[PDB]
């Protein structure tokens, strides 16, 4: 039986009227036949007498005023468990890989509360990665959040592919990839890459892409979190990769005004902070299990002042800040060594040696930045000889931060390099102590360990 | 929905007399006073740009002729004015 | 929903009904107009873009059993501003206003079993003494109460059902 | 360590106390259903309507 | 065991009915509910929702009441019944909740049992009057050399830790709290919008590096409703105001007042109130202003009348250290400029000094203390006057230093002494320093005992000096820590200590 | 005799309703018995229908929607003259000092035209 | 110690299930202020354990 | 397919939205401007042979269909921070920046390397072009850094001299 | 106003090559009517992830800077951005 009727269709927002008894409650799901298409609506507001205002989980085209609506008395529920591994799904947990039914044993609602404060679990189990600058400036522990900040085209996706390769393959546990607002081509390429590498059997994929109406882009992240939290409650260690938190917030912004809300400071919704918090406080490592998450964060206009990157800075253990300046200069990855940090970079948590090395590198590069304009206008020879020594060491250090990746091999035509953390510390310690003062700048550029630096120096 | 300058006693006069022309078109009553801008009801003989004579020796300049009200600005101290002044 | 729109027209109507000693007539005339408002084909006409005067005459024509002072003028004044849907709200407003002036409270009670007249009479007098009005009790026999009674006097309510005490002890626990 | 164990003892004792409290009050509800009648209803009413 | 307890709790019950006002939920959206009825509702009242949740009646419109939900709102529904209580928002107060972590409503999230508070207090209260307030001339030692020497804090003052993200605001606040282990000053830490795991880390640090028994921890994470975050600092203010008017001193920290402003922005916009400069409501100044003007020092007559004569001559206080996050260091933004006008003195934490490794990264010249030297103890006041001058001269002369030689030796020494005194004012995170230790280190800097040691060893030199002094000249340490006094004999004894140390490593 | 009723309270803004003959002038002062205290309201705008919009010269907490409001015919009036010397006062001309009553002979309104 | 007190909880569960009968009848008699009929007790066992 | 001006499409949609009294957003553009450009641009794609064979009901087999899109955006005085350019920049697989300064200086076409990239990269080239273009890309970007860094040094190290002259040649 | 229950469709086919057409499918070059291979809907949805294929074939701009430094492949989406003129 059907119980409601559509009364307004404005853009992507649909109003449905019900009898004043048994009105659907917030975040419930509703169903309507958009011609032959089964269309799901999600209730967002109980407003007025018997009327609820909803968002379509599909194209709003083809809807008429007066269509019957059937109220399902549960939120959007998705399959969870081992059956989700190796399958692509949409926001509603429906397969989009044309392999057939999911075959799930259990289904879970995507709206659920965060762990209580006394459920939280403390961890300092440092992960090792092949990327030099990340392990040096911002090492991170198992069970923590990582965010790769960056503007358009600065290397977020390439770094995330490299980190998937480096971390997930050694990881023996299940992993979840949430493609929030991704380009269709890059999702297909990721799927085929995992299928070729034979690691698709331990990854669950949820894709909500750029072309889909705002509700899908709004709720796909919650679908991904639901699957990851099922694995966490089973007791396993999970790896969760989220392609863009930015377009979760942006999918909120598109529909906010149509919901009757008054606009905020920079045109955002008034509920930006709470909408970020409810999602991001679920991504935590509890005492039963741990979720380790890597998130790519878009930076509008390459300006870190914008409210979205500003608020997401306050949620992360380790923040690798990519910069368009360093990318334009051709240094890859474009990590800014002065801005990138991690709260695991303690002389107690890491080796005391490691801490001192990181602090010294940052001090030297900070001292170079102030001299940049001095030298640019007044000239190189105005410097003291100690200053000129510092300039030399600064340029060599800023070269040694670069690295070729296995997944950045197609763009450049060179093999990929993996550096152990001990070797990274040893190389930067040697450079700062002047053991390689006499090598040229390119002897450190695009190499691995410092032994490889001296080998290339011999070739030079 | 909004309460578009409709109030009980004006409505009750319309209830007693559906056609409003029983009162002379040369006069009206102040319905609102807000920070200098004044809102008169009546004045069916008013044109934009007139010198509407308030109680005392003060003038208000007709600016907007709406469906049912006249909007004017008070030239001088406006704080002495109240509702219902002819 | 347009309660606030109904309050001006309702105050005008009620203030006029006591000037002409016909509150009892005005209430049923407002009911008449509300029933006109409820009609399907009339509702479509109201949704149309007719001019207020001709629309008001089309509305008056189906309500000839109204007085000159009451119907023909209030309908047209509301039509000038398109507030005819507020007639249903004006009716309820009018009833509440009357109950205020007449010092009356429509106190409502619910019980698990039917009350004897002496019990109901004691409750009536007791609420007339708790309040300062002539109460008018109305009862409904609902098994959800399990026992005891509910007493509602508008916003105020007094709960004597054993289900309330049961779950109150459950919340104390 | 001993402080943590004592806190765990306190927490678990409260948890089990609340479980058995749930059981007790549910049993009381069923007892009311098995015992209430019109005479008891009128007794309760006469204790109530005094105020 | 469980009976008897449950028995007595059964006996604590009432059978007769009670009269109260009942409202109906008309609408639910984004943590705000529209309620029909409750003609007896009042501004700021608590409305009791089904499920033991409370809502705060903010908007009183002619035909409806707009209330904000203090808890999960996803299951509330149109047509549900809500009861009005007659209470303006109350929270528990007392020494029983000293040492525990609670939420805005005062309920413990600790997981370690219920509270034994002595009473309740209203979240909203008016500040002490003009004639009831006393001048601030008592010290608040933060344990950092730079702050305690250059930017002193007094019992009753309201300092502002303003800076950019990841520069040490949280660290400075919690280290002040830790340094109040043995003073009579109770401490309060308010975590607004902080992510939960960071709060857990800070709590474990607080018990690990000292005493959490002296601190009340108020927690409102990013996942809780905007009303709770908005009213968390006011609830903490009530808890501190208890101690303030009991004749005892206290210290409260408001972490990220900007996030409280964000919560208030959200609440105001969802209630359709007119927006302002950065979409903030018109009364955001009246939010932070009435929040902070409750921090004060109180005279003996006020506290004696308030305590009804329990104590006669003491003077209580509540020192406040709010925290503000600027974005790319913009000081002209609406919320930062409001807070800067409200407070008296700010501790400005610049980012490029923090990245340079000079931690804590306080910046002289921009960071001031409006209470002056009346807040310092005498020995810290005598030994810190010249540090200001040395650093001020260093700032301008060091710009010339980088590309200069063959200079006047007076300028050479001024420059070099500035560089080493800059080196001296930095220390590890969780190491607070007593007044005697800070005093003798500043004395070594000021009297010139570092002038021949102007090299990289200064940190090791300070550690060795402290170790040696602990080894053999403890009596002066005890006397200085007890008195804070200074005179000729103390001056000469300090000279003797430094002269003896220069012989050692 | 108090002739007005409160109809709205939104933050520090209070709207009150009077009979159509008694509508206050623009900067008149009104007083309400909020709790046990007396609260002074300064009128700001005359909306239609006898409603006037006012700003509360004090704390707005605890105000209900049916309280009676007394209409003073003068604006805010404060004590003036030599008696005010040496005293501290609030906006309404009342002592925030504790020395006692100001023994003024004259009270003037704070709103007036320039010379 | 955590395992030890887990066993303690088992003991307590059995012991307090005996008490829940007393508490149930006590609450029922308290809230109607009347001597509860001791009849039709067939369902007490599911409430007991 | 060429979209000669996406910004003018956005302006037309803005006019439609405001005349319809829909709520306005940043720079008065409605929020679904991103939805407009996204659902337009994502229609440009390459499809596998299974899709072609299924669509043509078996008529065409062994062929992959493909559509390449070149949207065009006008910046006002180079303000990349504007709403519409930010969105479109976020969508596409690459950018080609044309600059007034380069155009006036005589560098035509006025392409700025280092601010323009192609994410498909070396895969979208013949093997010869891949091989040869790899070096050019880094050469020009680091040439501009050296040219800025060494405006006033009359004499210079001839390694940097070689890179400077070679960057001039390639430019 | 009648409501024809059909969404906007446009002429499509090989006969459009060389023709100047308006948004609704009406020729404006004046060289006669179109020869279209049926109609197609203006507003449609894009192929899904499983229906895509990767880009590995080039398309030549004919210029040097573009085809060398910023190559375009068949299936790619390139943003040409700059000031006026
Ligand atoms: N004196 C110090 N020595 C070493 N590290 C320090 C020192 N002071 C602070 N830090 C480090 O600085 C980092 C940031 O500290 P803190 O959280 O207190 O900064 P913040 O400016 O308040 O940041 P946010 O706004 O992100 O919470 C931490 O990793 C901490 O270990
Ligand atoms: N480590 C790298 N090596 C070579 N090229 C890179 C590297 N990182 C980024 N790039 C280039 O910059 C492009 C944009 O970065 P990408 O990660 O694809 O998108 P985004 O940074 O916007 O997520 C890449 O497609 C590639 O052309
Ligand atoms: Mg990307
Ligand atoms: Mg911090």
């Amino acid at each position: 039986m059907a119980t409601g009727k559509i009364v307004q269709v404005i853009g992507a927002v649909v109003d449905v009227e019900f009898p004043q008894d048994a009105v659907p409650r917030v975040y419930d799901a509703l169903e309507v036949q958009n011609g032959n298409e089964r269309l799901v609506l999600e209730v967002q507001q109980q407003l007025g007498g018997g009327i609820v205002r909803t968002i379509a989980m599909g194209s709003s085209d083809g809807l008429r005023r007066g269509l019957d609506v059937k109220d399902l008395e549960h939120p959007i529920e998705v399959p969870v468990g081992k059956a989700t591994l190796g399958r692509i799904m949409n926001v509603l947990g429906e397969p989009v890989d044309m392999k057939g039914e999911i075959g799930e044993e259990e289904r879970w609602a995507i709206h659920r509360a965060a762990p209580s404060y006394e459920e939280l679990s403390n961890s300092q189990e440092l992960l090792e990665t092949g990327i030099k600058v990340i392990d040096l400036m911002a090492p991170f522990a198992k069970g923590g959040k990582v965010g790769l900040f960056g503007g358009a085209g600065v290397g977020k996706t390439v770094n995330m592919m490299e980190l998937i390769r480096n971390i997930a393959i050694e990881h023996s546990g299940y992993s979840v990839f949430a493609g929030v607002g991704e380009r269709t081509r890059e999702g297909n390429d990721f799927y085929h890459e995992m299928t070729d590498s034979n690691v698709i059997d331990k990854v669950s994929l949820v894709y909500g892409q750029m072309n889909e109406p705002p509700g899908n882009r709004l709720r796909v992240a919650l679908t991904g979190l639901t699957m990851a939290e099922k694995f966490r409650d089973e007791g396993r260690d999970v790896l969760l990769f989220v392609d863009n938190i930015y377009r979760y917030t942006l999918a909120g912004t598109e529909v906010s005004a149509l919901l009757g809300r008054m606009p905020s400071a920079v045109g955002y919704q008034p509920t930006l902070a709470e909408e970020m918090g409810v999602l991001q406080e679920r991504i935590t490592s509890t005492k039963t299990g741990s979720i380790t998450s890597v998130q790519a964060v878009y930076v509008p206009a390459d300006d870190l002042t914008d409210p979205s990157p500003a608020t997401t800075f306050a949620h992360l253990d380790a923040t690798v800040v990519l910069s368009r300046q360093i990318a334009s200069l051709g240094i890859y990855p474009a990590v800014d060594p002065l801005d990138s940090t991690s709260r695991q970079l303690d002389p107690l948590v890491v080796g005391q040696e490691h801490y001192d090395t990181a602090r010294g590198v940052q001090s030297i590069l900070q001292r170079y930045q102030e001299l940049k304009d001095i030298i640019a206008i007044l000239g190189m020879d105005e410097l003291s000889e100690e200053d000129k020594l510092v300039v030399a060491r600064a340029r060599k250090i800023q070269r040694f931060l670069s690295q070729p990746f296995f997944v950045a091999e197609v763009f450049t035509g060179s093999p990929g390099k993996y550096v152990s953390l001990k070797d990274t510390i040893r190389g930067f310690k040697g450079i700062m102590e002047g053991e390689y003062d006499h090598l040229p700048e390119q002897a450190f550029y695009m190499v691995g360990s410092i032994e490889e630096a001296v080998e290339k120096a011999k070739k030079l | 929905q909004l309460n578009s300058t409709e109030i009980s006693e004006l409505i009750k006069q319309r209830i007693a007399q559906f056609n409003v022309v029983s009162e002379a078109h040369n006069e009206g009553t102040i319905v609102s006073v807000s920070d200098g801008v004044i809102r008169i009801h009546g004045l069916a003989d008013a044109m934009q740009g007139e010198m509407i004579s308030l109680p005392g020796n003060r003038y208000a300049i007709a600016l907007n002729l709406e469906r049912d009200s006249v909007g004017a600005v008070v030239m001088g101290p406006y704080a002495d004015l109240a509702e219902g002044m002819k | 929903e347009f309660i606030t729109v109904a309050r001006p027209y309702a105050k005008a109507a009620f203030d006029f009904a006591v000037e002409h000693q016909s509150v009892e007539r005005w209430q049923d005339m407002l009911a008449f107009a509300a029933e006109v408002t409820k009609n399907e084909q009339m509702a479509e006409l109201l949704s149309g873009a007719l001019a207020p005067e001709t629309l008001a005459e089309s509305f008056i024509a189906v309500a000839g059993e109204q007085l000159d002072e009451n119907g023909q003028n209030l309908i047209r004044v509301m039509a000038e501003n398109g507030r005819l849907n507020a007639l249903p709200d004006v009716l309820e407003q009018f009833i509440h206003l009357r109950a205020v002036s007449e010092a009356t409270a429509e106190v409502d009670v619910i019980s698990a079993a039917a009350l004897s007249e002496q019990q109901l009479a004691k409750i009536s007098a007791a609420m007339e003494k708790r309040l300062s009005r002539k109460v008018k009790l109305n009862a409904k026999i609902d098994k959800s109460v399990m026992a005891g009674v509910i007493i509602r006097a508008g916003d105020m309510v007094i709960d004597g059902s054993v289900r309330g005490r049961l779950e109150r002890l459950a919340d104390v626990l | 360590a001993q402080a943590e164990i004592e806190a765990e003892r306190k927490r678990a004792r409260e948890e089990l106390r609340k479980q058995v409290a749930i059981l007790a009050v549910a049993g009381a509800e069923k007892i009311i259903e098995r015992s209430v009648d019109e005479a008891a209803n009128s007794d309760i009413v006469d204790k109530l309507v005094a105020e | 065991e469980i009976s008897e307890l449950i028995k007595q709790r059964i006996a604590q019950f009432n059978v007769v009915s009670e009269a109260h006002n009942e409202g109906t939920i008309v609408s639910v959206s984004d943590g705000v509910i529209r309620i029909h009825g409750l003609a007896d509702a009042m501004q700021g009242e608590m409305i009791s929702l089904p499920g033991n949740r409370y809502a705060i009646a903010l908007n009183l419109e002619r035909d409806s009441v707009g209330a904000v939900v203090m808890g999960p709102y996803a299951d509330l529904a149109e047509g549900m019944k809500v009861k009005a209580t007659g209470r303006i928002l109350e929270v528990p107060v007392g020494r029983g909740l000293l040492g525990r972590v609670v939420n805005t409503l005062g309920a413990p999230i600790d997981g370690k049992g219920p509270l034994d508070h002595d009473g309740f207090s209203a979240v909203e209260a008016i500040a002490p009057g003009v004639i009831e307030r006393q001048s601030v001339d008592q010290p608040v030692q933060t344990g950092y050399k730079a702050v305690d020497s250059m930017i002193p804090i007094g019992r009753g003052q309201r300092e502002l830790i303003i800076g950019d993200r990841q520069t040490g605001k949280t660290a400075l606040a919690i280290d002040a709290i830790i340094n109040q282990r043995d003073s009579g000053i109770k401490a309060i830490y308010v975590a607004i919008g902080q992510k939960a795991s960071t709060i857990s880390n800070v709590v474990r640090k607080l018990e690990e590096h000292g005493a959490l028994a002296n601190t009340i921890v108020v927690v409102a994470t990013a996942s809780e409703s905007a009303a709770l975050q908005y009213l968390a600092p006011y609830a903490g203010a009530a808890m501190g105001e208890y101690f303030r008017d009991r004749g005892e001193d206290a210290l409260i920290i408001y972490d990220d007042l900007s996030k409280q402003a964000v919560a208030y922005r959200q609440i105001s916009l969802l209630l359709r109130r007119p927006p302002g400069r950065e979409a903030f409501p018109g009364d955001v100044f009246y939010l932070h202003s009435r929040l902070l003007e409750r921090a004060a020092r109180v005279n003996a007559e006020y506290v004696e009348a308030f305590t009804k004569g329990e104590v006669k001559g003491k003077t209580g206080s509540l020192t406040a250290l709010p925290i503000i996050e600027t974005q790319a260091g913009d000081v002209s933004a609406f919320v930062p400029t409001n807070v800067i006008s409200i407070t008296d003195g700010q501790i400005f934490l610049e980012t490029n000094l923090f990245n340079a490794g000079i931690r804590p990264a306080v910046n002289p010249g921009i960071s001031v203390s409006r209470v002056g030297g009346a807040a310092q103890t005498k020995i810290m006041k005598k030994l810190s006057g010249g540090i200001r001058t040395a650093l001020a001269q260093y700032r301008e002369l060091a710009a010339f230093s980088q590309f200069a030689s063959d200079l006047d030796d007076a300028t050479r020494n001024q420059l070099d002494h500035g560089q080493k005194v800059t080196e001296l004012l930095k220390q590890k995170q969780y190491a607070p320093m007593s007044v005697a230790q800070q005093s003798l280190v500043l004395f070594a800097a000021e009297r010139g005992y570092l002038a021949d040691v102007e090299l990289s060893k200064i940190g090791s030199f300070e550690a060795a000096l402290l170790a040696y002094v602990d080894r053999d000249h403890a009596p002066l340490m005890q006397e200085i820590n007890q008195t804070g006094g200074y005179n000729d004999e103390i001056e000469g004894k300090l000279k003797g200590i430094l002269d003896s140390f220069k012989a050692t490593q």
